[PDB]
């Protein structure tokens, strides 16, 4: 894919307050720098062609 | 229609009727004319508003949901995902169809219902001075001047005074 032949594979977890996020490892880690903050409410996606108008 | 004035014994509408729903047309020796009744038109819109109401500008808010359109043959979890909304589709389409059909045959059975009331109250008021020729009109047995046309569409006819004159004509030989 775009002259590789090589793959990455995505996860993800999420670590309640009071819990503790622990990373073993012995190679091919792809570390996170960090963590995204996670919300709820009335957020969503679509996917369309449409253009924005004001 | 379940009343039966409504394309029933009143033969047809009157296009030329433009400033109400219901109205009164009369003959008599002063000449022929019209007169919308006010208060059975408005009856009758506040039924239909009342209907509006409840289906006009009352939308649901829906959010994040679930997909509902897919690139990739998925099987066991994406039919049912397409089934579920499915179901659903064909459920609030259900509805509104028989919605529809009942609100509309509920809307020209009320709007019959007006115009008969309207006529029955009407045959109230003339008592023994008027009768029924079939078609939604009355014989009025009495001279009737523009006043006195006026006086049944407002309501304060007063077959007393009448009476004895239409009785007369009402029960010739
Ligand atoms: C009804 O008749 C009464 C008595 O004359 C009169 O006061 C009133 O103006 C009439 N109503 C209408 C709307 O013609």
């Amino acid at each position: 894919i775009r002259n590789i032949p090589s793959r990455i594979s995505i996860y993800w977890t999420i670590v309640k307050p009071g819990d503790i996020l622990l990373i073993n490892s012995t190679g091919n880690l792809i570390a996170p720098r960090g963590y995204f903050k996670i919300r709820s409410g009335k957020s969503s996606i679509m996917r369309s062609d449409a253009p924005i108008g004001k | 229609g379940i009343f039966g004035a409504i394309a029933g014994f009143i033969e047809n509408g009157w296009e030329g009727m433009v400033d109400g729903w219901y109205g009164f047309r009369h003959q008599n020796s002063e000449g022929r004319g019209q007169a919308a009744d006010l208060k059975s038109t408005q009856a009758a819109i506040d039924q239909i508003n009342g209907k509006l109401n409840r289906l006009i500008g009352k939308t649901n808010e829906k959010f994040h949901q679930i997909e509902k359109e897919f690139s990739e043959v998925e099987g066991r979890i994406q039919d049912l995902e397409k089934y579920v909304e499915d179901t659903k589709i064909d459920l609030w389409s259900y509805n509104a169809e028989l919605l529809v059909a009942l609100e509309n045959q509920h809307t020209i059975d009320l709007t019959d219902s007006e115009m008969n009331k309207l006529f029955e109250k009407t045959k109230k008021q003339l008592r023994e001075n008027a009768e029924d020729m079939g078609n939604g009109c009355f014989k009025i047995y009495h001279k009737c001047d523009n006043a006195c046309i006026g006086s049944i569409r407002n309501g304060t006819y007063d077959h007393d005074v009448y009476r004895d004159e239409a009785l007369n004509n009402r029960f010739q030989i």
